[PDB]
């Protein structure tokens, strides 16, 4: 386990704005144990300082959800770590790479349980960038049989008042 | 995965407790009333010779 380089000069300003999750590679139990209702999610992001905020926008059972985070920014550029809010520890995080406008493998880890999540501004995924995030996934020494894939659709936004998780 | 936790599913009771128990009920109760009247008289007399 290492902290991998992140995005060269890492500009949260153009990171910004909305990403949707695609994939998800982890050995996390939750995604192969009940991997189905992988439910859609997205990002709004906000640089907050150096920090950045971040809204999570998600379905659960099909009321919407919103789960705002302040990535605290580790005093490095791109190296972030969320808070042990509920003594869960706190998760190293590292924009390993990324094209602004386009695509972005985000490296995020706790006690070596480690995971990578591709994001993007569209709907498609290059097909070059989903094969960069696979062999990123075997240098992470996760398998294929780890990489897990989100619906194209029924993202979500502007959950309401009470479905705001708000752990900051 | 969001998920609930768990911490907060039991509680000791203390001994001098013969009974404590959670039970989720409401009840409400409105009454809503208006009256009004409005009454009104006028009588007018001219008389001419």
């Amino acid at each position: 386990i290492s902290t991998i380089q992140p995005k060269a000069n890492f500009d949260a300003q153009q990171f910004a704005g909305t990403w949707l999750l695609v994939a998800v590679g982890s050995a996390c139990r939750f995604l192969q144990e009940q991997g189905h209702r992988a439910e859609a999610t997205t990002l709004h992001v906000a640089p907050q300082g150096t920090a950045m905020a971040v809204s999570t926008f998600r379905k659960l059972d099909g009321i919407c959800w919103q789960v705002r985070q302040l990535y605290g920014d580790t005093g490095v550029l791109g190296r972030f770590l969320l808070q042990a809010r509920d003594a869960r520890g706190a998760v190293h995080v590292v924009v390993a790479e990324t094209d602004y406008q386009s695509f972005a493998v985000l490296y995020l880890e706790r006690a070596g349980q480690l995971s990578v999540k591709l994001y993007a501004r569209s709907l498609p995924v290059s097909d070059s960038v989903l094969s960069g995030f696979e062999q990123r996934v075997q240098e992470a020494h996760l398998t294929e049989d780890q990489i897990f894939y989100f619906p194209k659709y029924g993202f979500c936004e502007a959950a309401d008042q009470f479905h705001v998780l708000d752990e900051v | 995965r969001l998920y609930y936790g768990d911490d907060e599913k039991y509680f000791r009771k203390p001994y001098n407790f013969l009974k404590y128990h959670f039970e989720a009920l409401a009840d409400t109760g409105i009454s809503s009333e208006f009256y009004d009247n409005a009454n009104d008289l006028l009588s007018k007399v001219k008389k001419d010779k």
